[PDB]
């Protein structure tokens, strides 16, 4: 479940 | 030394009518002459600060391709890196540096709650984050060096992804447009436009992010509703008939659950307070910090030439109610404004500077002073001579 | 050695019609010859197991009046107890002891999801949790010794509590009714009925608790929705006109936010899956456990054919829903198992009040997908098989 | 002040 780049924490 | 708005020569109404959430836009020299108030070295030191969300992505030269090491870091981590093919990312720099918040004053034709933050990146020669998409509306402001941006004008629906990368990077990417942004340039992208930024040299990028909630993220923010409830109505079934197949959750049961949730959603007063809170709440680990003023000296200091500064514009908003009252939202907290002074809400959240001249009307009111005292003590506003 | 239901002479129709969530009811010898399958020693040992929720309440003889001690405990905690005036409570004993779970088979006229657990209490003379109210429907089953129960037939709307106690006690309590229960007789209370139980001897009380969610409890369970969304609809404003006051969250924005939430709630198939999961999910720190290794489809077919029986470990954590298209979803311990419209008729049978034998499973016993379902359910520890 | 029957 990888998060999008612009997200962060 | 900043334009009243971004968009180059375009007026905001034209931008919002044609480009906003529709198609990309390249604005050459949106900011006529400009450089980062922060240096690459200062950004690096800022990445070491406690509580800051920062990420180091090594395309190559790391343990394995596309390695992602998370902050907070320390100067030790910055010596052992290749001179090429990596990039640093620091979120919420507008929160940390007032000078970057001054850049936030250009995009004020979009509501405050639509703003997330400005994240600043740095990359030496070859450094990149890779080809990817974001659900953000983003203004990519080149602040130093030169970056090669490849994009594709078609928004993507299906996301082809690379397996187990600790990153969201597109498997296939076919660019239809390539540009080379120099300092002052800005590149707007609506949501889900694929883009591939690569540094030609030592460069930084000021990324102004806008975000809007989807159904999952709203559903995940529903627990704050419980805060305004003290229980609320409870499911009851005094009209229950003996259960044939007791394992069944009947349609009548689901009717009541739906009804209970609907009553929660259909109350506009309640929904407004809830949303206004969860949307202004600090998303990541970084909260505001306070310093202790009397109402007397505040009145004096302000009349003596001081100014109030907004530390977090994205975390500042308000809502008008039917009876004339209002609710002000600051960093997750809701302040109830009686209809008498409800008009301070737009003022405290708007474009206009907060000075003695601007605040003259409410300066003599005591409830207004109580509010300013609370906001300054909550870290929402900073008093500046 | 238990009857079909817990109402003795009363019929379910009459009880649900005249009492359920309305009036208290005392039922004498509802459960003839019923003694506790466990003993106070065994109850204490059970309270020493990690992951279990247990409490010791001392009205007097503790460090301070009405002291609460929380488990899991060790045997050293029990020896130091006074000879009188204290109580041991243990939660979810039905999930720890099948003989207690069988007592749950005596209350099946109520849907499974409305059930919470069976709380077993032990108390010597004078032992009590004080006068209090619950939001539970509850059957107070006397299992050993005698207990004096006092109640008040008027429910408590606004509860006036005693400040800082760790246990919820009423400041004022005048009872209009009083009974002394012996092993076998049961006392039903609808929610918010104030009751004061005092053990006359060494006594144990099996409390069959039901619970129904309120708005806050549903709101807090909403994040589970995200499992079935993978994003869903996102708020959008391409037609955004600029920003008179950037601070304002306009009514038009609230409209769309309300529209996005309504879409979640108003999708009945979606709401059915969500509620079914969050309502069958283990409420405390005690989930089920896989046994041995997976019995293959072959062995499962044969073992069941040779006279083996399937047992439901947690009845309160078993439920299902039928959808409009004919498909069904089986809920077990918070997980959702999708059933095709042909295989959907198994859901009532598995979650029902019937015994699961080779005889009752005959039609689907041939089908491969059904065997695969029983595999995964036994694997997750939702069902246990037992030979004869 | 946790409810009495609710446990944890
Ligand atoms: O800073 C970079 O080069 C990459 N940043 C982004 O793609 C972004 O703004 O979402
Ligand atoms: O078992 C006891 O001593 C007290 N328990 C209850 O009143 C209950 O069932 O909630
Ligand atoms: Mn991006
Ligand atoms: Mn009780």
């Amino acid at each position: 479940k990888p998060a999008e780049v612009r997200m962060g924490k | 030394q900043l334009p009243e708005t971004i968009l180059g020569g375009l007026a905001p109404e034209e931008f919002l009518a044609n480009y906003w959430q529709k198609r990309p836009l390249l604005i050459r020299q949106a900011l006529p002459g400009f450089r980062s108030p922060i240096t690459p070295e200062e950004l690096a030191g800022l990445a070491c600060e406690e509580g800051v969300t920062a990420r180091l992505i090594l395309e190559k030269g790391g343990a394995y391709p596309w390695e992602v090491r998370y902050g907070p870091f320390e100067p030790e981590d910055f010596v052992a890196l290749p001179p090429t093919h990596w990039t640093l990312l620091v979120q919420e720099v507008d929160r940390l540096v007032p000078e970057v918040a001054a850049l936030l004053e250009t995009v004020r034709f979009v509501p405050n709650w639509r703003l997330d933050d400005i994240m600043v990146s740095y990359a030496p020669e070859g450094g990149t984050v890779g080809a990817h998409i974001d659900n953000y509306d983003v203004f990519l402001v080149q602040a130093w060096g030169r970056r090669r941006w490849q994009i594709n004008h078609r928004p993507v629906e299906r996301e082809e992804l690379v397996p187990g990368l600790e990153v969201r990077l597109l498997a296939h990417f076919e660019p239809d447009a390539e540009w080379i942004l120099e300092p002052g340039d800005v590149l707007y992208l609506p949501p889900r436009i694929p883009h591939y930024g690569v540094a030609l040299e030592d460069c930084m990028t000021f990324s102004i992010g806008f975000r809007a909630p989807d159904q999952a993220e709203l559903a995940e923010a529903m627990p704050r509703m419980a805060a305004w409830l003290d229980g609320g109505r409870r499911y009851a079934d005094p009209d229950l008939t003996p259960a044939d197949e007791p394992g069944e959750i009947t349609p009548e049961a689901l009717d009541q659950i739906q009804a209970l949730l609907r009553a929660l959603i259909d109350d506009r007063e309640r929904l407004a307070r809830w949303f206004g809170c969860i949307i202004t709440e600090p998303r990541r680990g970084l909260p505001p910090e306070p310093p202790p003023l009397s109402a007397k000296q505040l009145h004096r200091r302000l009349q003596q030439g001081a100014t109030l500064r907004r530390n977090a514009i994205p975390e500042l908003a308000y809502v008008r109610h039917a009876d004339g009252s209002a609710t002000l939202f600051a960093s997750g907290e809701a302040y109830e404004l009686s209809p008498e002074l409800a008009d301070v809400a737009p003022l405290l959240t708007g474009r206009r500077p907060l000075t003695a001249e601007t605040l003259r009307p409410w300066l003599e009111r005591d409830d207004f002073l109580e509010l300013l005292q609370t906001l300054i003590h909550s870290g929402i506003l900073s008093l500046i001579p």
